[PDB]
RNA sequence: GCGUUGGAUUGUUCACCCACUAAUAGGGAACGUGAGCUGGGUUUAGACCGUCGUGAGACAGGUUAGUUUUACCCUACUGAU
RNA sequence: AAUGGAUUAACGAGAUUCCCACUGUCCCUAUCUACUAUCUAGCGAAACCACAGCCAAGGGAACGGGCUUGGCAGAAUCAGCGGGGAAAGAAGACCCUGUUGAGCUUGACUCUAGU
RNA sequence: GUGAACAGCCUCUAGUUGAUAGAAUAAUGUAGAUAAGGGAAGUCGGCAAAAUAGAUCCGUAACUUCGGGAUAAGGAUUGGC
RNA sequence: CGUGGAGGUCAGUGACGAAGCCUAGACCGUAAGGUCGGGUCGAACGGCCUCUAGUGCAGAUCUUGGUGGUAGUAGCAAAUAUUCAAAUGAGAACUUUGAAGACUGAAGUGGGGAAAGGUUCCACGUCAACAGCAGUUGGACGUGGGUUAGUCGAUCCUAAGA
RNA sequence: GUCGAAUUUGGGUAUAGGGGCGAAAGACUAAUCGAACCAUCUAGUAGCUGGUUCCUGCCGAAGUUUCCCUCAGGAUAGCAG
RNA sequence: AUAUUGGCGAGAGACCGAUAGCGAACAAGUACAGUGAUGGAAAGAUGAAAAGAACUUUGAAAAGAGAGUGAAAAAGUACGUGAAAUUGUUGAAAGGGAAGGGCAUUUGAUCAGACA
């Protein structure tokens, strides 16, 4: 448990986590802001075009 | 055994975070070495290239 | 020249395992151990070495015989056997 | 060194039998504060000095 | 204790750029070496005015 | 406004010729310009000759040999979205 | 003038001057290749850091990124660059002090093994 | 095998095919080159590069401790059948 | 005014929540600081009259530990060089076989040893960490297997010397 | 540069800190040498540098005298509580 | 009668409470460094009791989500409480070559007391 500051109805919501994942931190932030607030089925088509060099993840910070 | 084989993986985690390559890698590093910091190297024969 | 290429030539031991103390300090060319005074009769110790005696005085070993001396005194160095009262 | 003494070979035997991880049944005992073998030795890492 | 804190063989290094003058524990390999000693502010040192 | 050089002898600027040219004007910018270059000369430790000293050594002095090595940072500037 | 002086064949990674041969050292710059730099996937440090970053003038620990009066001033940034940031390698190799040393010398003082 | 040769280049036995890779081909670099005409005018200074190079025949100066100098210098030549 | 311990007292407070901590919520004092509410937390602790000290930190190129900007940047450019299919697997520029291209070119990137190392040799299993990319592979991790002498050495002899 | 010897090198052994060893540079003696490293005396001494931890109230200075191997400091007088 | 930082057995404290006290509350003169003489750390705390998370579902796997044990998973063998530097996400505000500060008020948010 113990999620971040969330404002939603916990009945109609699922969730997932990953701990201790050996990635880069600065890359996983920018690829998570690029997908935030999107429709989920548009999100999964989006990430499959990132691997094919069609649409790119923007780096903001 | 599944009680005992999971505890060998609980008790391994502290060495893996310090990237110890085993239970026999106990390489203790000096806090400060002498030959980097103790010297005044002026005109003349110097302490390295 | 005097550093990392001259450290490649180091493959001849000066000291080996001692029989009295087992310390790897028995110097070969002198036939004498620099830590435990061997083969002289007196074990090497000095009063400038304060930690040097705390590593090698009594009680650090097993004490195969001294650990029973303070018990045999308290009964009075008695002989014979028990009674079965 | 392939021409070793028996005084030298007698100490490699003790170094081989100390070269083992901790037994899995000592994990389970009462008031076990022993977790990992800490005097464990590798040949690549730490020389044992004869 | 009358010898508490002095069970150490430290020595000053000298006047470089990136180091102070507090006498440092000589030796190597242990991770205690290269640390401060004999000071009242040093970790592992004696206190000021050891009580009698 | 525009233009004021090419060479010859010493680390050398100092000091002075040769020829061309329309003319070979004078200065400043930490006696512009070493984290641009140069180490030629300026300042260690080696060594010789000369003077002085009983001596270690110093020189009125001469000759030769010789280690300081970023830039990826913000600004400036030249370019680019 | 064996504190050694004059001479000289041969030899020298020793010091200096010139002549032929030769050539992008130069007049005067041009071009080609490899590997970098550059862009991407994975991996991913260090020096340094009071606070930080646009200039002119004035005063001023004697030559301002900040003070005072002016000129100005539009987000976010990529590749070059070496003017400045008294950027950085050295509580300075330079010069004075201390009733601080060490090494070396002599009919300095006080002694000492030896003879 | 070439060759005076255990030089250098190429292959058989035996052994590896490991060293972060992809895409582009700006500057400035690092390593290696070629340049018309002139030929040290460059520079503290011919630094660096270029030129000479193996072998056979001819030829070879001052100087000298007679041994050297000497590969002195300078020329003619080099395949295949 | 505040901190650690001491004697006294308030028959002080407390598992119906003591101490600690967080708190652009409130109150008192010029100020050192004191008090209250809310949040978390789980076992002790405060007022006052006095007694004692190892008692108040921003600095000492302070000491030990922890973390930043720099920065997803410098970089990972010596030793001529890799490529196609298949197998295995969740996943292959890197593993195995085959096909092909090259090198060390025998003063080897070959085959044996002395010094030194001490199980690295070999098999089965197997990938969290390590191999500055990767990994199903390994000198890594887990469990085992393995070194056979009248003739080779040591043992014996003497050298400089101890 | 030198490359048949004043050559190069393995193992054995000898010399140990005011000592060794040196075809001589004050060289070398375990990344340390114009006197090795280790521990103790030791918390050596500094007339020199740096730091010194809570608040408010009241009063509030001196760079001058004479003496000192005294001139980056003391003793005395003055000023202050 | 007097001496005692050693040995052996006991009793204590206006002493220290894990950077403190011996170097060592822990497999400490241990790990590790050095040819050698010698040098020498770091590291205590789940709960009353392991009752240490059966089973289901997604995933190659670690794990995730459910479920469940307990007074509590805001205690899950990275475990009592869990501060700061530093960082993520959500909400509010500002931003023409720094930022922060003093006096004064507007605008926004937020909040205590009292009327008898």
């Amino acid at each position: 448990a113990r999620y971040g500051a969330t404002s939603t109805n916990p009945a109609k919501s699922a969730s997932a986590r990953g701990s201790y994942l050996r990635v880069s931190f600065k890359n996983t932030r920018e690829t998570a802001q690029a997908i935030n607030g999107w429709e989920l089925t548009k999100a999964q088509k989006y990430l499959e075009q990132v691997l094919d060099h069609q649409r790119a993840i923007p780096f903001r910070r | 055994r599944s009680k005992a084989d999971r505890m060998a993986k609980m008790e391994r985690r502290e060495r893996n975070r310090h990237a110890k390559q085993g239970e026999s890698d106990r390489h203790n590093a000096v806090s400060l070495s002498k030959h980097l910091f103790s010297g005044k190297r002026g005109v003349g024969k110097t302490d390295f290239r | 020249g005097k550093g990392t290429p001259s450290f490649g030539k180091r493959h001849n031991k000066s000291h080996t395992l001692c029989n009295r103390c087992g310390r790897r300090s028995f110097h070969v060319q002198k036939k004498t151990c620099s830590s435990c005074g061997y083969p002289a009769a007196k074990t090497r110790s000095y009063n400038w070495g304060a930690k040097a005696k705390r590593r090698h005085t009594t009680g650090t070993g097993r004490m195969r015989y001294l650990k029973h001396v303070s018990r045999r005194f308290k009964n009075g160095f008695q002989t014979g056997s028990a009674s079965k009262a | 060194a392939a021409q070793k003494s028996f005084r030298i070979k007698q100490k490699m035997a003790k170094a081989k039998k100390q070269n083992r991880p901790l037994p899995q049944w000592i994990r389970l005992r009462t008031n076990n504060t022993i977790r990992y073998n800490a005097k464990r030795r590798n040949w690549r890492r730490t020389k044992m000095n004869i | 204790s009358e010898k508490a804190g002095h069970q150490t063989s430290a020595e000053s290094w000298g006047t470089g750029r990136a180091v102070a003058r507090i006498p440092r524990v000589g030796g190597g390999g242990t991770g205690r070496s290269g640390q401060g000693a004999f000071g009242n502010m040093c970790r592992g040192g004696r206190m000021f005015a050891p009580t009698k």
